[PDB]
């Protein structure tokens, strides 16, 4: 398949070109609402969490998936560990609220606690880079507190993701990145 | 419709599960990809 | 292909699969299932590297207890060019129309 | 009892046919799967018959003594050229094991074909009969013959790391010649590859 | 009744050839998905367990039945006694991966974990014997890990098996081979 | 289908529960079993 | 004016192309006939592009310098070990010769596929258009096509001793290199046998 490659046009040629044969594909391990729809590791402050999905680390799967999006929407589920009651406090709350029991607090049941909350910022979606490095303090969905936090997971319901952006894998020094594979 | 596999309908109505979406007035990506050529630009022999 | 108009080349691209050593001239991955092409006012050129293997799926990953290659090669030659020499020609990989993954897996990296 | 076999340009005729055994299937499953992408090819001029000495039949071999030939074997023709050609490959057998001597002679031999052989233990001797396979019995016949399609967990294989299937032959009833039979028996074998495909071909040396 | 014996086609003669009746058979316990699907015990490593039917022992009910197929399919539960979160890993992951709790990873609730795991290897079917005593490494059902694995059984679900292989019992010593037998 | 008792359909979908089969394009030993030669070879006199 | 030409798993493609040449005609004549007695047969698998280096255009080379290659030449691939395994054989020829230099070069090819061609002399060189050709003219293209069919005395070939077809190439007017063009032009040819029958198998060398 010859054709002007300063044009931009996605071209996808196929093995038919050569008397081959187009199999079928089944896609739904990387449908973007799958693929992130699972609990992703952060490590926690003592008390204060502001609740960030830019506190994933950026290797992880989560994390990694997540930054190839500019722009995103999405609900979202925690899962906590921690000791004396759990609080919740809505985007834009004052700090100060994050020690009223009104506000969502879930009584300690062991061995953690899982809630499901929505998305709660101002802006019609979120973003993963600003050009405004440092994001708005209005990109979060609230913020938590206990005694004492020990695990907190996140994981995004719903998600949504406009413009992609760059996803790199890691870089060999050799021909080929070997890893040991799990073989009995 | 991500990872969830429940056959029952949730327990909380829906208002509560999750925030809810109001309108104004794979997308993009999905047409763009299914827009690609993917033929021979010129005269075929054999 | 982003030589001057007054550079000319032709190209071959092939599959080699593995179980045996890649060839190292032309006329040997002739044999291997290969395109060949030539410059002119169309630079871009897309050629399909087949799925080819024993089992319906291969691994993403390469294991450290593997030294050759799983499979196969893929070859880019030259067959000869008309005043090129220096001149650059870009390649760039996308999926094609039935790539497909499965089973996620966070490994790190 | 006349059978003659045709595969390719090459017959065989037998006179002391017990007919012969189908095992797992009659009819091959799919040729053309995902793992190919529509590249395979049949390659119908190796689908002919190639020989083989398996070994001597003789009085001092006891209940147990067995030989076995790994397939595909040395090919010097057509299909053997093909291993060198092409990286992915896929084949049945008809199988035609003789063993001559004549209707004065006892014992009785097994020839059956065992998928994935790593060896067999003594005790599951006793159990080849869970195998395609069939008898050659003196008193009726001189020849044994199998067909068998392809087998395994790929849907090609690559030939020079593994051998789905093997050929076996035990003696199960010792040779007995009673001073009219044959001395000795030969055991023979006369194997045709059948619906051979092919896909992923190799450069060539140069 | 008489027949060739050469031949290889089954023969099966019955009561009635002297007068006798043929009874009514009921053979649900020698169906093979249902004889294969209960759990099996197998002796773990401390941490990370390659999960592979295979470590079932050849003698057991499941391990003798599993070796008389030679190719089979299964999807796979398991049920775990561990210290720590358990994580588990597709076919074809890197060991490494192990550690990372975004892949399937049960928080320890006492006293084991069950778990539902799909068929997860490249091959349409696996097999108990391959002629290329050793068996391919991409021949198994994933992989686990804890801080401590204590206990590890297997289940086959949904098992198929293809062209049967021998099945041995206990070669005796006299005439039959005795065993003491439950009794009030 | 094998050693399962629940009169109740699964909580989880089928999705979930197990892997999904794809097509192409006791099976044999039933058949072969079931052709297995029954009755005399010969004459049979009273 | 691109052309694409595809043969078996092989693709060329072109944009400069002349257009192709047809040689003496559009199809082969009947394939089977009564010296084969029904036995032959037809191999796909050789009807694919295989690769040779012909010769180095220079400034130095005059009108009538000329390179010969008889066909069929040294085949390494599944083409050429059909010329071992079998006695008679038979196929036309699809072929592609190249000549890359730039515009600026000036000076002119002749490329000719020449049946029975036991050397020719000087004075026949300005008839050579007689036979099936194409010209390369580097201000218009750089690559000439030519397809012919198989042509004999005899339905079927034993190729060992005779050579039906001979691909031959002709300066016809120096190279120019004049400042900007290609100081030299290497000619390449990349070939494919056409409608490949073989007949009479032949025993192996075991």
């Amino acid at each position: 398949t010859t054709s002007a490659g300063e044009s931009a046009d996605p071209v996808t040629a196929t093995v038919e070109n050569y008397g081959g044969e187009t199999q079928v594909q089944r896609r739904q391990h990387t449908d973007v609402s799958f693929i992130l729809d699972r609990f992703v590791k952060v490590t926690p402050k003592d008390q204060i969490n502001v609740l960030d999905l830019m506190q994933t680390p950026a290797h992880t799967l989560v994390g990694a998936l997540l930054r190839t999006a500019t722009y995103y929407f999405a609900d979202l589920e925690v899962a906590v560990k921690h000791e004396g009651n759990l609080t919740w406090v809505p985007n834009g709350a004052p700090e100060t609220a994050l020690d009223n029991t009104t506000n969502p607090t879930a009584y300690h049941k062991a061995p953690l606690t899982r809630l499901a909350l929505p998305y709660t910022a101002p802006h019609r979606v979120l973003a993963t880079a600003y050009n405004g490095r440092t994001l708005p303090t209005s990109f979060n969905y609230g913020a938590i507190k206990a005694t004492r936090v020990t695990e907190l997971l996140y994981r995004m319901k719903r998600a949504e993701t406009y413009c992609p952006r760059p996803l790199l894998a890691i870089h060999p020094s050799e021909a080929r990145h070997k890893q040991k594979i799990v073989a009995p | 419709s991500g990872n969830t596999g429940s056959i029952i309908n949730n327990y909380y109505m829906q208002q509560y599960q999750n925030s809810m979406d109001t309108q104004l007035g794979d997308d993009w990506f999905s047409k763009l990809a299914s827009s690609a050529f993917s033929g021979l630009f010129g005269a075929l022999l054999a | 292909f982003t030589g001057p108009t007054d550079a000319k080349a032709r190209y071959m691209i092939a599959y080699a699969p593995p179980g045996m050593e890649p060839p190292k001239t032309p006329e040997a991955a002739a044999h291997c299932i290969h395109a060949e092409w030539d410059t002119g006012l169309n630079s871009k050129f897309t050629f399909s590297i087949p799925y080819l293997s024993a089992a319906d799926y291969a691994y993403t990953a390469s294991d450290t207890a593997e030294t050759t290659n799983v499979q196969g090669w893929v070859c880019l030659f030259q067959i000869t060019h008309g005043k090129a020499d220096g001149d650059a020609l870009v390649v760039l990989a996308s999926a094609g129309k039935d790539f497909e993954l499965r089973l996620p897996v966070d490994a790190r990296t | 009892r006349i059978l003659t076999t045709r595969n390719g340009h090459t017959t065989s005729t037998t006179q002391s046919s017990v007919g012969v055994t189908y095992g797992y299937a009659t009819t091959e499953d799919f040729v053309s799967g995902p793992n190919t992408s529509g590249l395979e090819t049949r390659v119908v001029q190796a689908e002919r018959f190639f020989k083989t000495h398996l070994f001597d039949w003789v009085t001092s071999d006891s209940f147990g003594r067995c030989h076995l030939l790994e397939l595909p074997t040395d090919h010097k023709g057509v299909y053997g050229s093909l291993t060198d050609s092409y990286a992915y490959m896929r084949n049945g057998w008809d199988v035609e094991v003789t063993a001559v001597g004549n209707q004065f002679n006892g014992g009785c031999l097994l020839v059956a074909m065992v998928p994935e052989l790593c060896s067999i233990n003594k005790r599951e001797l006793y159990q080849l009969t869970l195998f395609p396979h069939q008898f050659i019995n003196p008193r009726t016949n001189m020849t044994a013959h199998i067909t068998v399609p392809f087998v395994g967990v790929n849907r090609y294989d690559q030939y020079k790391v593994h051998k789905p299937w093997t050929l076996v032959v035990m003696v199960v009833a010792p040779l007995t010649v009673n001073t009219e039979g044959a001395p000795q028996i030969k055991v023979y074998a006369n194997i045709a590859p059948t619906n051979v495909h092919v896909a992923g071909e190799f450069p060539s040396k140069e």
